[PDB]
């Protein structure tokens, strides 16, 4: 009733252990952070496994089958034959 | 009226004081402050104009069973 | 309640000055007067009444006594600036509540937003053109005057009219679409051939 | 007051407090790796290094103007023009076989007078 | 306060007036309510509803250009799924009972019934062309109006 | 109302700030003429004209 | 009050004793200065940015629940569960796909995060001191 | 800087899920997010690491060529 | 290892279509637009519910108790309500 | 230009390296001092002219 | 107080206060066998048994989390019936609904059970919260009775029984101690008791027109700077 | 109050008119900065500051 | 129906302003002019307004210099 904390008439130790409604919200958020350890950990674990498949795919994309170059060297366009020779004459 | 004054002094015409104190703060309160979402010991106001129903006799037994004479009334009824 | 005092102080500020603790310096209301309100004359009458009650209706005492300004209004512009910086959306929201009770139509609201953003878009183009003139300056061309509204014998370009007709025919140049030719990637063929020559 | 002092420490580097107004100012050390990934571009060197002196015939050097007209490459992909947003859905991406050059115009060109870029506003 | 703030008043009654039309029995309001939002940025250009999207891209009418295509594809599929719902009898739902014993003859009459089924839809997009052509004609006259 | 003179200063300070900063302001005003005429003449009836005309 | 404020207290515990006990009440100016820089519960110490996130997180999440909670397009094909005539069943998975695409709103923000920026023209301007260059600078 | 931002933005999504774990996990109206959030995250991670890995490979191919070709010219 | 992972590439997407970088812009706008529309529809059912549940009753009809009004009456009564019931019972049913 | 919003005067010290040899924390030390002297110039003026 | 003045408030194109069959252009029309080749309809005669099985599931699946609380099972039953008796007692002519009210309500209740099967229905969470708040207060009374202490509720019952004797000991001219007098005696005790408690301000305005919030601190200014924590 | 939309149009029309007519509006803004600062900092006390400062 | 009494109200006020602008301005600003600011403020209005008009005239003259 009258022992309720007052921000003016407050002790240092009491403010350090206040634990008001603000902290009560945070403790509820922390309960979710902890419960998500396996869900988040499973994602990172898959990123670590997916990492090794990407390494081999990059080399497959850059070097190709026999180290002579893969699809990284391929470039395609939607220009017609007239559009290409128009751009050359434009140059 | 539709001619109340300049735009800067528009928030002046809103205050209506219940006392003879001068000067008067101009600000007119819009809402009631509700900083803490506290569970009100107050009972819900939905229980306002509900006609008699089954919940009336079920609660009567619960309150009657709290007395010796009420336990007799309920069992016999 | 329990956490009411600790919380209420956490949400809002109080006025720390004790300007009104001093009695004689208290203002009667003649410092900041409302001039246009319909109760203008009723306010002046209460000021006159307060000046008379303070002197037992012998206003010669007030003439000889010292007149003070309203010390309570000191540093008020700064205090509003600090609240605007602390929470500008909350300061704007509550300062515009009474004005936002009257909500114009969807058409008017869309015009405010459209014209306001269209004005900012042209300002952004004007900044980019100022950088073009600086590069032109550094490249060896001195510039008399400024802007692109050529007074002389030159072609102007005013800016895309912000109407659907021109917004369907024209669109601004996206710099991210100007690219290095992919033929650059064909120089990597040298690397694959060297790796095989060196036995890698 | 504390945040006013902290902002003073930052503004010694940031300069202008308003956004979209200017740039910060940081003096950095000079090393061989300054602009190391753009040494291949020539226009970047001229803009950074050379402050040219305007002449009586007040014009940009003809050589600089001539190089500037050699059109750059602009992507065909365009969802901002509704005709291309529809047409490019039925377009067939065919392989562009390298002919041994570094200037193959397999896309459109960044020139106002190009037949596939005339809708773009160059200002 | 939903009774003093005209912003929530306009939006609340407007939405109630939109959802109450489910009694018109078009289809699930939970399905086609999203298409209404897209169709609003097609015809809302007349009222500048696309204004808040001017900084979101280099094309102010981007969302309106996509919505018109969305509006066309999903309206083009509404008749197709309706026939899938009728089943193999779908031709009887349109034309009814045949008249001749020749299946080849009815085959031609049934094709016309299926084309008409779609022409009732596709033919209504010529109305949209009139709205645009008339909208362009006005922008041309105003943009070229005299000022000296 | 208590700081009209002060707010009037800072109001014009930023106007001059924007004007002193915006060197091509004439190019912006001219670029805004067409949409200003187009949108106001198109939306007039649905905002104001309806209150004295057809519907 | 939050843990970071409590951490400041243990570090500023002796400083609070000097300001609040000695300076805040000695006399004259040393009092006004100590009572102005007092240490305690923060007046108006709320963080609107934290609250702004909490509000927009909650409002955007209520939209995810609506957009993601739709009747299946696959189940409506058999005409045996809850759906005989659904002429707009092919719109069932548009909003869900639109919400899942929202997870890349910030991952792919701006042009630099959608491609290899050094192969784009705006990168040259940033390395040239945010300076205008001819459009063909990437070729020369 | 690009790879670090996209990594911090992906981490922001994991915080949004953690901060809202009870809703995504127990409310069935958010099941589609619970089911497909990790699929989208892996594809995002793949794009980040793919780009970083390809960039790293090209840098090494470039460094080893200028050194080999420099000796041949000497 | 398969070639399907090539879709993760954005450094060289300009070699195939250069379309992804532009389409997601619309998708981000489409989500934002729906977020404003749907959030308004689903949220703005509370004014109707708040009003009808407090003003739609009439004396010429019976107002029937809902689930919530049942739990609140039986399992959420305060002390004064408990006192008032027993106060009436002891005085009239027992002490007359 | 450090006090202007969206300045277009790119030639007025905007694209140049502009340092000084004054006290740092400019807005906390130097800029107030210029305003302090300003208040002195005007208070000494008012008292004199009045 | 205030009554709706518009006499046509409950008028619809279908009739007065019609919320069962609103008027729409595509109205129901009959079907004739001799002329009907095929038909696609979802209506059936399975709603009656689905209404029965739905009640049994919602009841049995919610009792999983009542922990054998018999008083809660009976209270929940009364609330569950109130949800199923809506079509039987509503003003709406549920038998004349457009396309079958029976199928409509059943499908609506099924969506509720889906949430109940996952223990995510708001009525479930509302029930757990309401019950825990009740048992905490009943345990506080039990602990005070086992200690021989008197509960706050008994102090009033005893304080009210004596106040009645004082009133009827002087009410000799008349002898009809109405329920109205008994009531205003208790309220006078509740207001006095409630005011004694340190409760948060519920009414907007106190005895004066001014609001009773922490924000209603106007001039004059008399508060100094805020003080720090004491060591 | 009955023609806020219409008067808003003509107001911005004459603003654009003056802005489209005034090609060196930037020269006018910069030439107005000094008198804006001088007269407001000099007359502040006699207009506004007197109500809270000194007299 | 609309309020046909407000028809052509903008045209009518325009003609009254042309007929007698000083009378139209005087009475439309009477209630506003009841609160008159100080001599200093009134002078600042006039000084800044006339100074802005003086610079506008110089910019018109500089344009004739650029045309020559
Ligand atoms: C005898 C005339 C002396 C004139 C001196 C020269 C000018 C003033 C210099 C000092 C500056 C402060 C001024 C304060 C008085 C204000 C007077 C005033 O403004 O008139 C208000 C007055 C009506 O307004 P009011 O609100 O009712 O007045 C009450 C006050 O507002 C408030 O009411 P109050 O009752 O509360 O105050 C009473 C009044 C009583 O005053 C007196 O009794 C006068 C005392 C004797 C004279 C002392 C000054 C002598 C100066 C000579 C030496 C000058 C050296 C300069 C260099 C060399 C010069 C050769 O003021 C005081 O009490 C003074 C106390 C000072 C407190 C000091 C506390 C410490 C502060 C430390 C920091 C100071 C920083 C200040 C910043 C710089 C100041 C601008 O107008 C008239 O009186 C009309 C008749 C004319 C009066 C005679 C002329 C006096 C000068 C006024 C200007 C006349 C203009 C005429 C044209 C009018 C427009 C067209
Ligand atoms: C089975 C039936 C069908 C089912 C329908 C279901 C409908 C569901 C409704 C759900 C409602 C959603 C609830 C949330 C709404 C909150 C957002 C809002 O805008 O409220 C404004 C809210 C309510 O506005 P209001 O003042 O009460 O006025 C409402 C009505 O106008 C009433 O006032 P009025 O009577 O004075 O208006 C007269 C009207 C008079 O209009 C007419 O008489 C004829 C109009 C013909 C238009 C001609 C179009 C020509 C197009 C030419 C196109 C050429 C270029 C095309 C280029 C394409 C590419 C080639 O003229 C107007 O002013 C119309 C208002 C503008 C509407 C724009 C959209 C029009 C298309 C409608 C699509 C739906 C069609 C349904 C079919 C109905 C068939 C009967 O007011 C506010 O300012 C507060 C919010 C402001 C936020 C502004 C931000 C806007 C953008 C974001 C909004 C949120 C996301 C997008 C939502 C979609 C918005 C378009
Ligand atoms: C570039 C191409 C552009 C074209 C785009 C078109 C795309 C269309 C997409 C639409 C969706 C298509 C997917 C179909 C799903 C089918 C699923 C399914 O199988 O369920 C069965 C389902 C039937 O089930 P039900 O109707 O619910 O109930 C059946 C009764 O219970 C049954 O009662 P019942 O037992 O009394 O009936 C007896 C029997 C009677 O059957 C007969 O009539 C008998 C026929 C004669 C058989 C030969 C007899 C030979 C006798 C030999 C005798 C030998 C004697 C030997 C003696 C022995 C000597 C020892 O009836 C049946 O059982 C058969 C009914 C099912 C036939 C399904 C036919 C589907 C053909 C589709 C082929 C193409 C699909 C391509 C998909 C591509 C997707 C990428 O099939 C359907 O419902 C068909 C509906 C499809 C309508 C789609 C219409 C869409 C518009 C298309 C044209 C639009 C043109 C305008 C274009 C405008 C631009 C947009
Ligand atoms: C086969 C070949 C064919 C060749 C010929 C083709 C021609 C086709 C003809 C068919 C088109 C007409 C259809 C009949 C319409 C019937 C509708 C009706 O019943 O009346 C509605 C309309 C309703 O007015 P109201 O109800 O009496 O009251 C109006 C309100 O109170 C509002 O008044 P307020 O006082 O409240 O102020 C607001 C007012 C005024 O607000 C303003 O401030 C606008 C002022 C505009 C004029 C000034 C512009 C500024 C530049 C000049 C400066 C002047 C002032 C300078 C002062 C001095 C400076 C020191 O706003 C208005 O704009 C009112 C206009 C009337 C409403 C119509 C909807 C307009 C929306 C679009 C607005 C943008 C267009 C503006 C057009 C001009 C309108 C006057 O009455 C009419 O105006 C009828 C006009 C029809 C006249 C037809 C005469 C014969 C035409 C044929 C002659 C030969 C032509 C040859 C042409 C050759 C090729 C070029
Ligand atoms: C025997 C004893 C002496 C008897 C003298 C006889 C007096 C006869 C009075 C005759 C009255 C004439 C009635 C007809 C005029 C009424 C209309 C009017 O405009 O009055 C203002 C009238 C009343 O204004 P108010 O708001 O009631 O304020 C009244 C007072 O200002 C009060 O305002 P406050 O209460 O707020 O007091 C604050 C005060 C505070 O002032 C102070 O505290 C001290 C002032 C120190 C001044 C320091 C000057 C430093 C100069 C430095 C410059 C250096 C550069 C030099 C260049 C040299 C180049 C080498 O500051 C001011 O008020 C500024 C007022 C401006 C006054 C300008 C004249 C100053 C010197 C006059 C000397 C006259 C000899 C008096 C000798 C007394 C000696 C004890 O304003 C209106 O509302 C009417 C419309 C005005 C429209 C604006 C345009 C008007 C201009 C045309 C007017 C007509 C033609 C010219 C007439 C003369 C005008 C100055
Ligand atoms: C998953 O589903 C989804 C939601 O959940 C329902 C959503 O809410 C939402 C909505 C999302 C939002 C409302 C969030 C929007 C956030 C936006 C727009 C950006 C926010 C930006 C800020 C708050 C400014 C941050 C500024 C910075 C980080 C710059 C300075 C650096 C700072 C402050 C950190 C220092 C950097 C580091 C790497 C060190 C990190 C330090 C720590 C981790 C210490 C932590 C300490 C403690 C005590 C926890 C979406 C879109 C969604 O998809
Ligand atoms: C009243 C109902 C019937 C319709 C009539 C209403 C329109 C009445 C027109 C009255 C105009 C009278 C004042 C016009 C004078 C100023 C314009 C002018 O003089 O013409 C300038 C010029 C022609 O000049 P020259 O060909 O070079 O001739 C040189 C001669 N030596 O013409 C113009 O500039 C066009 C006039 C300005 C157009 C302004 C556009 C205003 C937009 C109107 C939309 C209103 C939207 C309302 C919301």
């Amino acid at each position: 009733p009258q022992l309720w904390p007052n921000p003016n008439k407050l002790r240092f130790a009491d403010l350090y252990k206040y634990q008001g409604v603000e902290m009560k919200k945070i403790n509820d958020s922390i309960k979710n952070y902890k419960a998500a350890k396996f869900y988040i950990g499973g994602i990172l674990g898959g990123c670590l496994v997916f990492k090794f498949f990407i390494d081999a795919a990059v080399d497959k994309y850059i070097f190709g089958e026999n180290g002579n170059g893969g699809k990284f060297l391929e470039m395609q366009t939607i220009n017609s034959n007239y559009d290409y020779y128009y751009n050359r004459q434009f140059q | 009226t539709l001619q109340w004054g300049s735009l800067a002094e528009r928030p002046m015409v809103d205050r209506v004081m219940s006392t003879s104190t001068w000067p008067v703060p101009y600000y007119q309160r819009l809402f009631k402050a509700y900083p803490i979402r506290e569970k009100k010991d107050k009972m819900s106001l939905l229980l306002s104009d509900i006609d008699i129903d089954d919940t009336n006799w079920y609660q009567a037994k619960d309150f009657l069973r709290g007395s010796f004479r009420g336990r007799q009334i309920v069992d016999y009824v | 309640s329990l956490h009411e005092k600790m919380q209420t102080d956490y949400l809002w500020v109080k006025d720390h000055s004790q300007a009104d603790s001093w009695a004689k310096a208290r203002t009667h209301g003649y410092n900041y007067i409302a001039h246009t309100v319909p109760n203008k004359k009723e306010r002046y009458e209460m000021i006159w009444r307060s000046m008379g009650k303070s002197t037992d209706w012998e206003l010669e005492k007030f003439r000889l006594g010292k007149k003070f300004p309203d010390r309570g209004n000191k540093r008020r512009w700064f205090k509003n600036l600090f609240r605007l910086i602390k929470n500008p959306m909350g300061y704007i929201f509550w300062k515009t509540y009474k004005a936002r009770l009257a909500k114009p139509s969807l058409i008017v609201t869309s015009m405010f937003i459209g014209f306001t953003l269209g004005f900012i878009k042209l300002k952004a183009q004007s900044i980019a053109y100022s950088k073009k003139q600086y590069a032109t300056l550094r490249a060896g061309k001195n510039i008399e005057g400024s802007g692109q509204v050529h007074f002389g014998y030159h072609d102007q370009k005013w800016g895309m009219p912000a109407i659907p007709m021109f917004q369907l025919m024209y669109y601004e140049l996206p710099g991210n679409s100007i690219v290095v030719n992919p033929c650059r990637n064909q120089n990597y063929r040298l690397y694959f051939e060297m790796r095989k020559k060196l036995g890698i | 007051f504390v945040m006013y002092a902290f902002a003073a420490k930052v503004l010694d580097h940031l300069g202008n407090p308003f956004p979209f107004s200017g740039h910060g100012q940081i003096v950095a050390a000079a090393d061989r790796w300054n602009h190391w990934d753009v040494r291949c571009y020539d226009n970047v060197m001229k803009a950074l290094k050379y402050i040219r002196i305007p002449t009586v015939q007040n014009n940009i050097p003809e050589a600089t103007r001539w190089y500037g007209r050699q059109p750059g490459h602009l992507l065909r992909a365009d969802t901002y023009w509704i005709p291309n947003l529809v047409s490019q859905r039925f377009a067939k991406h065919q392989p562009a076989h390298w002919d041994g050059t570094q200037n193959m115009p397999i896309f459109r060109l960044a020139d106002p007078k190009h037949k596939d870029s005339y809708m773009v506003q160059f200002r | 306060n939903p009774n003093t703030e005209e912003n929530t008043i306009d939006s609340d009654y407007l939405a109630a007036s939109g959802t109450v039309e489910a009694e018109k029995e078009i289809t699930s309001i939970d399905d086609y309510l999203g298409l209404v939002f897209a169709i609003a940025y097609v015809f809302g250009v007349f009222f500048y509803v696309h204004g808040w999207t001017s900084m979101l891209s280099h094309a102010v009418l981007l969302l309106s250009c996509y919505s018109i295509i969305i509006m066309f594809l999903f309206i083009l599929g509404m008749p197709t799924l309706l026939l899938y719902d009728f089943g193999i009898f779908f031709l009887a739902y349109l034309k009814g009972a045949g008249k001749y014993i020749s299946s080849v003859a009815e085959m031609m009459f049934d094709y016309t019934a299926c084309l008409v089924f779609y022409i009732r839809i596709l033919a209504q997009w010529i109305r949209v062309v009139l709205m645009v052509v008339t909208f362009i004609s006005l922008s041309h006259y105003v943009s070229d109006f005299d000022i000296t | 109302m208590s700081r009209k003179f002060l707010l009037t200063f800072w109001g014009g300070f930023f106007v001059l700030n924007f004007g002193m900063a915006t060197v091509d302001l004439n190019w912006i005003m001219k670029s805004t003429y067409i949409p200003w005429i187009f949108w106001f003449q198109l939306m007039y009836f649905y905002v104001e004209g309806k209150n004295s005309m057809f519907m | 009050m939050n843990p970071i404020q409590k951490a400041w207290l243990k570090i500023l515990e002796p400083v609070s004793y000097v300001i609040n006990e000695k300076m805040a009440k000695r006399t004259g100016i040393i009092g006004k200065l100590g009572r102005f820089f007092a240490i305690g519960p923060r007046e108006y110490g709320v963080h609107p940015i934290n609250r702004m996130f909490i509000f927009m997180n909650r409002k955007y999440m209520a939209f995810q629940a609506v957009a993601l909670h739709r009747y299946s397009f696959v189940k409506s094909l058999t005409h045996n569960g809850f759906h005989m005539l659904r002429v707009f069943r092919h719109f069932a998975f548009v909003l869900p796909a639109t919400v899942l695409a929202g997870l890349g709103l910030f991952v792919y923000w701006g042009d630099d995060n959608k491609c290899y920026s050094p192969d784009r023209f705006p990168y040259l301007k940033k390395r040239a001191g945010d300076m205008a260059l001819p459009l063909n600078s990437l070729n020369q | 800087a690009t790879a670090l931002y996209k990594s911090s933005a992906l981490a922001g999504n994991l915080f949004l899920y953690a901060y809202n774990y009870n809703n995504f996990t127990a409310n069935i109206r958010l099941r589609t997010m619970r089911y497909l959030f990790p699929v989208v995250s892996l594809a995002i991670f793949g794009n980040i690491y793919w780009d970083y890995r390809s960039q790293l490979v090209k840098v090494n191919l470039f460094d080893e060529y200028i050194q080999a070709r420099a000796q041949e010219l000497v | 290892i398969l070639d399907y992972l090539f879709l993760l590439d954005l450094n060289d997407d300009l070699t195939r279509k250069a379309v992804f970088e532009q389409v997601i812009i619309f998708i981000f706008i489409y989500c934002t637009m729906n977020f404003l529309a749907w959030s308004t529809v689903v949220e703005l059912i509370w004014p109707t519910h708040f009003f009808n549940r407090r003003h739609s009753s009439s004396q010429e009809f019976i107002r029937f108790r809902t689930y919530t009004e049942v739990l609140l009456k039986i399992s959420a009564y305060n002390d004064f309500f408990y006192v008032l019931n027993n106060y009436y019972y002891n005085q009239k049913l027992i002490l007359k | 230009n450090s006090a202007l919003i969206g300045s277009e005067n790119q030639s007025d010290s905007m694209n140049e390296l502009n340092t000084n040899f004054s006290m740092t924390y400019y807005i906390l030390t130097v800029l107030p001092g210029k305003f302090i002297y300003w208040i002195y110039e005007i208070l000494h003026t008012f008292f004199v002219v009045c | 107080g205030y009554k709706i003045r518009n006499k046509s408030i409950f008028w619809t194109r279908a009739g007065w206060k019609n919320n069962w069959h609103p008027k729409n252009f595509n109205a129901p029309r009959p079907s004739y066998g001799e002329f009907t080749m095929g038909i696609r309809c979802r209506n059936d005669h399975h709603s009656f048994l689905r209404y029965v099985q739905t009640y049994r599931n919602m009841s049995r699946h919610c009792k999983q989390y009542f922990l054998g609380d018999k008083q809660l099972e009976e209270t929940f039953i009364l609330g569950l019936r109130s949800l199923f008796l809506v079509p039987y007692d509503s003003q709406c002519l549920t038998d004349q609904i457009k396309h079958g009210g029976e199928r409509r309500f059943v499908d609506q209740l099924d969506r509720d059970f889906e949430l109940i099967s996952y223990n995510t229905h708001p009525y479930q969470l509302f029930t757990y919260t309401v019950r825990n708040e009740h048992l905490a207060w009943k345990n506080e009374q039990y602990e005070k009775i086992q200690k021989g202490e008197k509960t706050f509720e008994q102090e009033l019952l005893d304080y009210l029984d004596e106040q009645v004797l004082a009133e009827k000991a002087k009410l000799r001219d008349g002898q009809n101690f109405s329920i109205e007098r008994m009531t205003e005696i208790a309220l006078h005790v509740f207001r006095k008791a409630r005011a004694g408690k340190v409760r948060p301000a519920q009414d907007v305005r106190g005895p004066d027109g001014n609001v009773n919030d922490f924000l209603e601190q106007r001039r004059p200014f008399e508060h100094p700077n805020p003080t720090g924590v004491t060591h």
